[PDB]
């Protein structure tokens, strides 16, 4: 569970990523193409060019449902659902690529956040990030 | 892989007694069960509602035969699994966009189909050499997913 | 979450393990240690051969805690309370291992039960020792 | 591990960068506060409770550098990570009884302090070179594991 201190750490984060959402998301993409490329496997249909327009949209959504995340930290499960439903029913990404995404998101972050990717941040964001998998992969079965 | 002699020899031993067939299609339809979200490269097959219809679907079951022939196949060539399986990791990254995960989900039920068929027979010592198969067959798929 | 229809399939199954619940809980674990070596790692002071005193009686331990869980299904969270604390707090054993655990749970339970499992029973076992594993890793972090 | 001419050079080249003393106590710091049941291989190291104990812990800072050391040794035999590592693979599997997967969990916290570190200079492409570099350190010391 997300504990007070979390809330508070990963909204203080997020808050500080503001508008640049959109560009993060792109680049955590990127990076989850390069280091793990099994990943790729799910988007045979997009160009996964550096600097891809699609790889920029995608990136962007993601982005956004997480925002949408972060507002509804103490209800998720509601606020996700309809994505919890496309991935499970529609996408069928395997769960494990949901820990790799994750890893880049909070690469992106590290690289982006000098001052507030302290130690204790870095803890509540890993935990936001595994229980914002855990509810997209919770109706897989 | 690296299998001692006597683990090759086990190994060996009970692939004499499956029916590649009759095993193949009950491997494929458990993972369909298991782990429903592998069926999404399966939309052709038709009918896979319940348990019971992707256990029955002849689709299911004819690629559960083609899938286990190639791993029975790959027995004659524990010694070079990269090797014997290059085209196939080739065919799966490039044309199918299969994630090797799949790979490491069927291997695991596998072993539970071999457990359920054989009983007694699948000791502890049967299950660590054929644990060390799957995951040298899933290895080998992986290779050239680049 | 398990449906109304796992709960069915496990006390079904488990029903009929009863009283050889310690046996196989000892044989889960030795085809633990020799499957996955790295396993061993968390018993460097248990005697680990085959049919030791140790092992059967931490077999034991194992299948009573699953057979508590099957009782108490709707309510596991609270159910294994205890359990989920001491292996948070002490043995602090990597998370990894309990789908280790519960793959050789399965295996030993496919082996034992050839009428009863069933591509159905399969499936609601594996979400129960998958849900079971959430449970006892739940207060790690 | 493969290197292209283009990765093998990223790596070396931020690694000249690199205080191994500085950034070892941060990667093993933030393993413990992170991953706190890594805290099971530490006991003896003092107050490990919340962030700041761990973090300017100096048994934490020590036992980094000399990790972070080693690390680096092996930057130097990228073509024999195995024969490099077989020391302290039979050290961690035999006399430690350190899980491997701790090796995987240290390796993503040191991509993670690198970024933080370097900012805009850790691209994706060098993030890439570094994460084979990790997944074939955590390999090769898990090699003697038996
Ligand atoms: C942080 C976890 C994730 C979040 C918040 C997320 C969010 C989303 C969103 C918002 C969409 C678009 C839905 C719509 O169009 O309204 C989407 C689509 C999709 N996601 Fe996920 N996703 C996550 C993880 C993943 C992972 C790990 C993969 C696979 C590597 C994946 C593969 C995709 C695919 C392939 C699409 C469809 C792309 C298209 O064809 O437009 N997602 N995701
Ligand atoms: C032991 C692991 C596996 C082996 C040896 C294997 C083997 C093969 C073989 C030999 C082919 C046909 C190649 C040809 O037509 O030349 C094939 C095709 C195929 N495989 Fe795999 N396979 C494995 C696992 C999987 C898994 C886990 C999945 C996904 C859930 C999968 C999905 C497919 C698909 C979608 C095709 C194409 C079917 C068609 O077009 O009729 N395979 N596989
Ligand atoms: C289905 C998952 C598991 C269940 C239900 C479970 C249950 C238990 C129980 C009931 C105990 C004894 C508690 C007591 O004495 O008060 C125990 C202890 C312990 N478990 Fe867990 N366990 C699970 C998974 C694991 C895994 C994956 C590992 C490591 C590979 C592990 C390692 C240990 C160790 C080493 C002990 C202490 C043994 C001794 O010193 O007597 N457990 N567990
Ligand atoms: C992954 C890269 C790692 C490298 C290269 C490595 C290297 C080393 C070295 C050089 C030593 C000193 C041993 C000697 O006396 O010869 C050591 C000790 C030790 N390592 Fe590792 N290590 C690694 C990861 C880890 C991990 C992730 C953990 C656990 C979280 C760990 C736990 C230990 C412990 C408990 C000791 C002994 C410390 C003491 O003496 O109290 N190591 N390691």
């Amino acid at each position: 569970v997300l504990s007070p201190a979390d809330k508070t750490n990963v909204k203080a984060a997020w808050g500080k990523v503001g508008a640049h959402a959109g560009e993060y998301g792109a680049e955590a993409l990127e990076r989850m193409f390069l280091s793990f490329p099994t990943t790729k496997t799910y988007f045979p249909h997009f160009d996964l060019s550096h600097g891809s327009a699609q790889v920029k949209g995608h990136g962007k959504k993601v982005a956004d449902a997480l925002t949408n995340a972060v507002a509804h930290v103490d209800d998720m499960p509601n606020a996700l659902s309809a994505l919890s439903d496309l991935h499970a029913h529609k996408l069928r990404v395997d769960p494990v690529n949901f820990k790799l995404l994750s890893h880049c998101l909070l690469v992106t972050l590290a690289a982006h956040l000098p001052a507030e990717f302290t130690p204790a941040v870095h803890a509540s964001l890993d935990k936001f990030l595994a229980s914002v998998s855990t509810v997209l992969t919770s109706k897989y079965r | 892989v690296h299998l001692t002699p006597e683990e090759k020899s086990a190994v060996t031993a009970l692939w004499g007694k499956v029916n590649v067939d009759e095993v193949g299609g009950e491997a494929l339809g458990r993972l369909l069960v298991v782990y429903p979200w592998t069926q999404r490269f399966f939309e052709s097959f038709g009918d896979l509602s319940t348990p019971d219809a992707v256990m029955g679907n002849p689709k299911v079951k004819a690629h559960g035969k083609k899938v286990l022939g190639a791993f029975s196949d790959g027995l004659a060539h524990l010694d070079n699994l990269k090797g014997t399986f290059a085209t196939l990791s080739e065919l799966h990254a490039d044309k199918l966009h299969v994630d090797p995960e799949n790979f490491r989900l069927l291997g695991n039920v596998l072993v539970g189909v071999l457990a359920h068929h054989f009983g007694k027979e699948f000791t502890p010592p049967v299950q660590a050499a054929y644990q060390k198969v799957v995951a040298g067959v899933a290895n080998a798929l992986a290779h050239k997913y680049h």
